[PDB]
């Protein structure tokens, strides 16, 4: 097995052994460890509380040297999530001379990170709509100019994810 | 565990996550 396969099996074992609260993640099929499905719950007492949000994680051949791609498959409305579902946060951006508008030498991906860490960071991102990427310009603007409406939309996003 | 065991547990954790979230949302 290549380095990538080794690391990914190792990470998954730790996840199955000690399941993280509010986060479920693993390969859709163990014949291909490079494609995972993840489910994360919006943290209690935040505007996305109890939403259940599915995402696909696609890992590069050179993992963990490069980060996975992560895309939500459900409807979302958040400053750091593109209209297509792609999650844009500094920790998922490969170190490189192209800020892609993140931050002052924003914290990039490193092999120190892990799937558990990416997912916990995304959970935090939901709880703390931290406009670092302006991925959804409309959500960015509303978070800034009409917070109370943003909260309204967020509960709708929750209800939709629950199928209610 | 086997892969089959792991895959089944995963599907189960996912169903249960959604069921408990729904309960907490409706309970609130």
């Amino acid at each position: 097995a290549g380095t990538a396969l080794k690391r990914l099996m190792a990470e998954y074992k730790q996840l199955t052994l000690n399941p993280p609260e509010g986060i479920v993640a693993g390969p859709m099929n163990e014949e291909n460890f490079f494609e995972w499905e993840a489910l994360i719950m919006g943290p209690e007492d935040t505007c996305f509380e109890f939403g259940v949000f599915p995402a696909i994680l696609s890992f590069p051949l050179d993992y963990p040297l490069s980060p996975p791609k992560m895309r939500f498959t459900c409807e979302m409305f958040h400053p750091n999530i593109y209209p297509d579902g792609r999650v844009c946060i500094s920790i998922l951006h490969a170190p490189g001379d192209d800020p892609m508008g993140y931050e002052s030498s924003a914290e990039r991906w490193s092999p120190v990170q892990s799937v558990e860490k990416i997912l916990l960071s995304v959970v935090s991102m939901l709880a703390e709509p931290n406009d670092e990427s302006g991925a959804n310009v409309d959500a960015s603007k509303m978070w800034r100019d009409d917070r109370e409406q943003f909260y309204k939309i967020a509960k709708q996003i929750v209800q939709k994810s629950l199928g209610l | 565990w086997s892969a089959d065991e792991r895959q089944r547990m995963l599907v189960q954790r996912k169903d249960e996550l959604l069921q408990q979230a729904r309960k907490r949302f409706l309970n609130k």
